RNA sequence: GAAGAACCUUACCAGGUCUUGACAUCCUUUGACCACUCUAGAGAUAGAGCUUUCCCUUCGGGGACAAAGUGACAGGUGGUGCAUGGUUGUCGUCAGCUCGUGUCGUGAGAUGUUGGGUUAAGUCCCGCAACGAGCGCAACCCUUAUUGUUAGUUGCCAUCAUUUAGUUGGGCACUCUAGCGAGACUGCCGGUGACAAACCGGAGGAAGGUGGGGAUGACGUCAAAUCAUCAUGCCCCUUAUGACCUGGGCUACACACGUGCUACAAUGGGAAGUACAACGAGUCGCUAGACCGCGAGGUCAUGCAAAUCUCUUAAAGCUUCUCUCAGUUCGGAUUGCAGGCUGCAACUCGCCUGCAUGAAGCCGGAAUCGCUAGUAAUCGCGGAUCAGCACGCCGCGGUGAA
C-alpha cells in the first residue's frame, strides 16, 4: 500500500505540516537520516561497500 | 575471590592530623562523593570534642575504639550438611572496619535536632563505656560461645 | 631575572607553573592563593612537595591554570613544582622517588559502551 | 492560548443565515472540531459531528467559551 | 597581505602532499609564505541497531572525519595568481582562498 | 548471523571508497545521483559485466572510470557505442561526463565476476559441487593463496534449505594486514532464491 | 520495531467518493501541457475564464509534453519465516574445531588433540609413534598515558609598553593545534622452579608484567526472529481486500505484571552574595546588545556558512541568615483562574509560565537486581529524529567510596 504513497510524498503538499520525511530508495517512515535521505539500514548496506564517502568505522 | 586473594588499598593520611585512620573514618561517612562536608563536619565534631572535656582530640577516638573493636565472632562452617558456626578470631582490618561501622553505621539513631551532635558527643560517649556500640560488642560476645563446646574442634 | 619552569597535568586540566624564587605564595590567574582556589584544605596537599624538598619555602609561584574540575586542576599543580624542584636541584631526584609525586595519572573518565546505562552499570534484569 | 483572538471557519458560515428574525431551522449539518464559540452563536441548534454521527445539540448562553469539541465525546464506554 | 587559504579534506596524507606541493609553488614568483597550520578536526558520530526488527540491545556506529588544514601567504607578487588559477588538482580536497 | 563485510572493516586502512567526493550542501542530490549512476550498468553487466567504477569530482566536471575484465563490449566497435553511453548518462545527468576504461589483469583472481559465474552456472541448472570444485581450482590455478565458498537455500531444486560450501588454502579473515576480496549474489534457476559467496586471500 | 501519532503520519473505523485507473511501458489520433481567478461544498471533483505549444524544417519528423480509445496491464502493509535469499539474537569472547604424511586396529575408526607443570587461552616447557600445518587465540588497527621535530592563525603571553581586557606593537618561549617520529619487549638483577615453561620481589621510568579501554565473535545449537526495510517459490483478490478526501482511533480502564522519574527532610528546605569543565551543533539556523514585562516572553536589531559569532556565565559547589522535628517553610500530585509560544487547527490529544489548592508518602515483608575503582553513588551539559513536543536513547564532563 504504498507504491501510492511515494508517488503522495513526491507532490508539494496541502499545507506546511504534511512534507515528512522517508527513505528514497526504499520508503520507510521511521529512522530516516535527513542528512543523507536514507533509512537506518540501507545506509548500513552501502557503507560497508564504500560507495559512501566520509563515513567510516568508529573505535576509540 | 576465585582464584587468589586480592590486594587491600592502603590510603592517603589526612591533610590536618596527617591519619590514615581519621582518613578512613571520613570516608565511611561519605555519601554520594560529598567529602569536604563530611570531612569539615568531622573537624567540626573534633572541636566539639575539645572544648566539652577537652582531654585530647586523638585518645578520645582511640578509646571509642576501644570500647567497641570486637574480638569474636561466628561463622557457619558446616561440613557435611549442618548448622555448627564457629566462633572464629577476626581479621584485624576486619576487626577496625566493623569497629567504624559500629561506631558511625549505628549512629543514625541518636536522632537530637543539632546536626552533629549524633557524632561527636556519640564518639565522646564511646570513649569510656557508653553509646550502645559497647553493649552490641557485649551481646555479640555473649551470642558467640554458644557454640563453645560443639564448635571449637574445627 | 631567572624564572623556573614547570608543567603538571591531571583530570584533563592543565597547568603551566612558573617558579620564581619568592617569599612562598601562590598566585593563580592573576588572584590570591585561596580565592580562586575555594573552602578546600588543599594546602599541605600542594605543600607536600615542600616537605621534602626546601621546607618549606620560601619560593613565590606563579601558575595559570585552566580546564577540568577544581580539585583535579588543583593536583596538578603539585607536579610542576616537583619537575621544578627536580630542575633546581638534581638532589632531590631520590627524594622524590621515594614520595612519588611525579607518575601523572594517567586514569580518567572511561569510555561507555553503547547498550548499557553506564560505563559499567547494567540495567535491572528480572529473572521472573 | 489563542492570544489573536477565537477561531471561526467560513465554511461554517455557509448553510444558512436567514434566521436571524425568523424561528431558526434544525438541519446544521458541519464538522464541528476546530471552531470555539463567540457569542453571534448562541440559540442555534447544530448536529455535531463526532466522526460517525453528526448528533444534534442546540445551544445555550452560557455554553460559549469552549468548542463544539466537548459535545462530540469519541470514546463510547458503554 | 592580500592572500589567505584554506584546505578541508578526509584524508591528511592528501592534505600535506597537497599542501607540500602548493608550499613548493608559493614562492616560485612570489616570497613569505605561511606554513601548514593545522585545525581541530571536527567529527561526528551516529547509531544504527544491528537488526531490521527487534534487537535495540546491541548496536553499531559510524564517524564523520573532516581534517582540516590552512596555509596562509603574506606580500604575495601578481604572478602568483595566474600561477595558481593553473593550479587546478588533486580533486580529493577543495580549496577556500580569500584576498 | 554474527559476520561482518570484510571491505567495510578493511575500508580506511588499506583501501578507500569509491567516490572521492567533499561536498557541502549538495551531498544528498549526488548522493541520490550516483546511486542512479550505479543502476545504468545494468545494459552493461549483461554483456560487459564491469566489476568496480572509481568515480572523483572535479568543480563542474564528473570524472568517472570503470574496471572491467571484458573489454570487448564497452569500447563499441570503434568508440561509437561509447559516445552513445556518455550520450544517456548525460540524459540523466545534464552535467559533463567523461568516461574511462581501465583493464583488470589476472582477471580469474576477482571476486564480483567469480561469483557471477558460478550463479550464471546455477542460472543453466550444473550441479554445484562440481561448479564450486572447478571454480576452486581454476582460481588457484591462476595463483592465488586461498579460496572460500559457501552456496545457501533450496540446493539443486530441492526442498527445505540447506548450506554448504568448500575451501581451499589458507585465508586469515580475522587480520588486518589482509588485502582480501569478497562478493555476494543472487541466484535462482526457477526456484525460491539462491545465493553464492566468495572469497580470496593474497597476502597484503 | 516506534532515533519524535493533533490533520499528514496508516494498515483501523463512520461517511463522501472513483475506475488501462493513485504508479510503470507501447500503439495511433495527436504533438507539447500546465499554471492561475470565480461558484458549489467536508473534499475528491464539477462549470467558465488568459491560453495552451515546437528547441531539425532538405514542405518529408521525434525527441520535453498532455488528453481519448481499448488493447496490453497495473496494484495488495493479503497468506505461508515450517517453501526462501539477505540480515540479526544466543551459548560467548566460551576455547575449541580440523587436515596432510607416517604408524595401530580384520573393520567402523584411533593416535597427533592424551599425562606432569603453568597460563586469560589447543598460550608455552618436559615425557610420550608421532611429525607438521590451517581456521580460531595472540600480533598488525583506533583512542588514552610522556617526549623530539615540523608549522604558528581565528591559538597562547613568557622579553617589554598599551588597553576594560593579549587589546595593539611584538615572539613562537610555555600551552594548544596534528603530521612525521622515539618510548614498555620478561628489557636487567635477586630468590622459587627439573636447570624448562613460569611464579614472587627490586632498580630505571610517565605507565612493568597482554599499562587502561574499544573495534574484532571459529566449528556449530535453538525449523530462535523477519514476506511489516528489501527481493521473493507458491496460493488468493482486480468498477475492488485497489485508489482520493473529511472526521475519529491506536492516548479507553472494573484489573494484574515489567521498566524508569520524584519524595518520605537537618550531610535538609528557603533567601542573599560568590568560582572551575568536556563533547557537539549552526542559513531561513544559533542570537550580541538595548527597551518592557511577575514570567512563559515581546520588539528593534549586531556577529555568524566558522579555534573568531552564538548556543553557554554549567549543577554538586563555597560564606551569612533561616527553620527546630511536626505529615512539618519536607513533599508536590490533583484542581479552578489568568497567560505565553509553533501549528490553518492544542476538545478528543503539545509544551511552558503565574496566581489560588496541597493528597499519599517518616526508608518499604516474601523475594529479587547491578557492580571489584575514575568503578559504584550523586550532579549537570550536548546531539539524533524535530514547526512543535524526551522521566526514553546515544555521548561527554565534576565530586568521588566500602
Ligand atoms: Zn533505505
Amino acid at each position: 500500500a504504498k507504491k501510492s504513497m511515494i508517488a503522495k510524498n513526491k507532490r508539494p503538499a496541502k499545507h506546511s505540516t504534511q512534507a515528512y520525511t522517508r527513505c528514497e530508495r526504499c520508503g520507510r517512515p521511521h529512522s530516516v537520516y535527513r542528512k543523507f535521505h536514507l533509512c537506518r539500514i540501507c545506509f548500513r548496506e552501502l557503507a560497508y561497500k564504500g560507495q559512501i564517502p566520509g563515513v567510516k568505522k568508529a573505535s576509540w | 575471590p576465585r582464584k587468589g586473594p586480592v590486594a587491600k588499598r592502603d590510603v592517603l593520611p589526612d591533610p590536618i592530623y596527617n591519619s590514615k585512620l581519621v582518613t578512613r573514618l571520613i570516608n565511611r561517612v561519605m555519601v554520594d562523593g560529598k567529602r569536604g562536608i563530611a570531612a569539615n563536619i568531622i573537624y567540626n565534631s573534633f572541636d566539639i570534642i575539645k572544648e566539652s572535656t577537652g582531654n585530647d582530640p586523638l585518645e578520645v577516638f582511640e578509646q571509642a575504639m576501644k570500647n567497641v573493636m570486637p574480638v569474636l565472632e561466628v561463622k557457619a562452617r558446616r561440613v557435611g550438611g549442618s548448622n555448627y558456626q564457629v566462633p572464629v578470631e577476626v581479621r584485624p582490618e576486619r576487626r577496625t572496619t566493623l569497629g567504624l561501622r559500629w561506631v558511625v553505621n549505628y549512629a543514625r539513631l541518636r536522632g537530637e535536632h543539632t546536626m552533629e551532635e549524633r557524632l561527636a558527643k556519640e564518639i565522646m560517649d564511646a570513649a569510656n563505656n557508653t553509646g550502645a556500640s559497647v553493649k552490641k560488642r557485649e551481646d555479640t560476645h555473649k551470642m558467640a560461645d554458644a557454640n563453645r563446646a560443639f564448635a571449637h574442634y574445627r | 631575572q631567572v624564572q623556573y619552569s614547570g608543567t603538571g597535568r591531571r583530570k584533563n586540566a592543565v597547568a603551566r607553573v612558573r617558579l620564581v624564587p619568592g617569599t612562598g605564595k601562590i598566585t593563580v590567574n592573576k588572584k590570591d592563593v585561596e580565592e580562586y582556589i575555594p573552602h578546600a584544605d588543599l594546602r599541605e596537599v600542594i605543600n607536600q612537595p615542600f616537605g621534602v624538598t626546601e621546607t618549606k619555602g620560601a619560593y613565590d609561584v606563579i601558575v595559570n591554570v585552566n580546564g577540568g574540575g577544581y580539585a583535579g586542576q588543583s593536583g596538578a599543580i603539585r607536579h610542576g613544582i616537583a619537575r621544578a624542584l627536580l630542575q633546581v636541584d638534581p638532589d632531590f631526584r631520590s627524594a622524590l622517588k621515594r614520595a612519588g609525586l611525579l607518575t601523572r595519572d594517567a586514569r580518567m573518565v572511561e569510555r561507555k559502551k553503547p547498550g548499557l546505562k553506564k560505563a559499567r552499570k547494567a540495567s535491572q534484569f528480572s529473572k521472573r | 492560548s489563542l492570544k489573536k483572538g477565537p477561531f471561526v471557519d467560513d465554511h461554517l458560515m455557509k448553510k444558512v443565515e436567514a434566521q436571524q428574525g425568523a424561528e431558526k431551522k434544525k438541519v446544521i449539518k458541519t464538522w464541528s472540531r476546530r471552531s470555539t464559540i463567540f457569542p453571534s452563536f448562541v440559540g442555534f441548534t447544530i448536529a455535531v459531528y463526532d466522526g460517525r454521527k453528526h448528533v444534534p445539540v442546540y445551544i445555550q448562553e452560557d455554553m460559549v467559551g469552549h468548542k463544539l469539541g466537548e459535545f462530540a465525546p469519541t470514546r463510547t464506554y458503554r | 597581505q592580500k592572500i589567505r587559504i584554506r584546505l578541508k579534506a578526509y584524508e591528511h596524507r592528501i592534505l600535506d602532499q597537497s599542501a607540500d606541493k602548493i608550499v613548493e609553488t608559493a614562492k616560485r614568483t612570489g616570497a613569505d609564505v605561511s606554513g601548514p597550520i593545522p585545525l581541530p578536526t571536527e567529527r561526528s558520530l551516529y547509531t544504527v541497531i544491528r537488526a531490521t526488527h527487534k534487537y535495540k540491545d546491541s548496536r553499531e556506529q559510524f564517524e564523520m572525519r573532516t581534517h582540516k588544514r590552512l596555509i596562509d601567504i603574506v606580500n604575495p607578487t601578481p604572478k602568483t595568481v595566474d600561477a595558481l588559477m593553473k593550479l587546478d588538482l588533486p580533486s580529493g580536497v577543495n580549496i577556500e582562498i580569500k584576498l | 548471523g554474527q559476520k561482518v563485510h570484510p571491505i567495510g572493516m578493511r575500508v580506511g586502512i588499506i583501501r578507500d571508497w569509491d567516490a572521492k567526493w567533499y561536498a557541502e550542501k549538495e551531498y544528498a542530490e549526488f548522493l541520490h545521483e550516483d546511486l542512479r549512476i550505479r543502476k545504468f550498468i545494468a545494459t552493461k553487466l549483461a554483456d560487459a559485466a564491469v566489476s568496480t567504477i572509481e568515480i572523483e569530482r572535479a568543480a563542474n566536471r564528473v570524472n568517472i572510470s570503470i574496471h572491467t575484465a571484458k573489454p570487448g563490449m564497452v569500447i563499441g566497435k570503434g568508440g561509437s557505442e561509447v559516445e552513445n553511453l556518455r550520450k544517456e548518462l548525460n540524459k540523466l545527468t545534464g552535467k559533463r561526463v567523461h568516461i574511462n576504461i581501465v583493464e583488470i589483469k589476472k582477471p580469474d583472481l576477482d571476486a564480483k565476476l567469480v561469483g557471477e559465474g558460478i550463479a550464471r552456472q546455477l542460472e543453466n541448472r550444473v550441479a554445484f559441487r562440481r561448479a564450486q570444485k572447478q571454480a576452486i581450482q581454476r582460481a588457484m590455478r591462476a595463483g592465488a593463496k586461498g579460496i572460500k565458498t559457501q552456496v545457501s537455500g533450496r540446493l539443486n531444486g530441492a526442498d527445505i534449505a540447506r548450506s554448504e560450501g568448500y575451501s581451499e588454502g589458507t585465508v586469515p579473515l580475522h587480520t588486518l594486514r589482509a588485502d582480501i576480496d569478497y562478493a555476494w549474489e543472487e541466484a535462482d534457476t526457477t526456484y525460491g532464491k539462491l545465493g553464492v559467496k566468495v572469497w580470496i586471500y593474497r597476502g597484503e
